[PDB]
């Protein structure tokens, strides 16, 4: 259960100074889209602006020192309204996520399925522990009614990454720090995803 | 600084 039921139940809870909203629009077929970002899923908003440098980007952060897990909205009630035009204003969108757990993991949903297994199988092939979810899989990311999904085109790429393998990528895990204290494991990490995506979107 | 996607 989120403690919030939509974007407008959170505005009118929440002080403004304790999220923020960001966007990148650059024009790219491709969206690149972090609802969950800053304290919230940790290490989602310093993946999103790294990709931001050649792609659109969308991100929603919790900025709180403590507690901004009652800012996580589930994707299928994110409806907030830069999101909305962001979404579908793009042909496709890259989802960025994180969940619980201690061992590295990147688990890929989506509607785009055959993009989706070429993305796991160049992680694989790169040495990064993804795995494929497919449709009947929980948070598979392929409602209607998810956020990543309101594109033009409803091809989407899910990437929901454990919190172990997150931390693996930043000196110091808080949000002060994170973004100063990426380190080579970040960027071997993210210039695989640039490859897959200039390669994968053309 | 809080971890959850359908
Ligand atoms: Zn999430």
């Amino acid at each position: 259960e989120d403690v919030y039921q939509n974007f407008e139940e959170l505005k009118n809870n929440e002080d403004p100074s304790d999220y923020g909203v960001v966007t990148k629009e650059t024009g790219s077929p491709v969206l690149v889209l972090a609802i969950h970002g800053g304290g919230i899923e940790g290490g989602t908003s310093e993946v999103a602006r790294e990709l931001s440098k050649e792609y659109s980007m969308y991100l929603f952060e919790g900025l709180k020192s403590a507690g901004n897990s009652v800012l996580h909205i589930t994707s299928t009630h994110f409806d907030e309204p830069r999101a909305l035009k962001m979404t579908g204003n793009h042909e496709y969108v890259i989802s960025l996520h994180g969940y619980a757990e201690e061992d590295q993991q990147i688990e890929v949903g989506g509607t785009d399925r055959v993009r989706a297994a070429d993305l796991v199988e160049k992680l694989q092939h790169a040495g990064f522990p993804a795995v494929l979810l497919n449709m009947d899989h929980p948070h598979a990311g392929v409602s209607p009614n998810n956020i990543a999904n309101k594109s033009k085109t409803g091809l989407s790429i899910q990437i929901e990454m454990s919190t172990g393998f997150r931390k693996s990528l930043f000196g110091i895990f808080s949000l002060k720090s994170r973004a100063v204290t990426q380190n080579e494991r970040f960027y071997e990490f993210t210039e695989v995803m640039f490859r897959f995506l200039k390669n994968s979107y053309l | 600084e809080x971890x959850x996607x359908x």
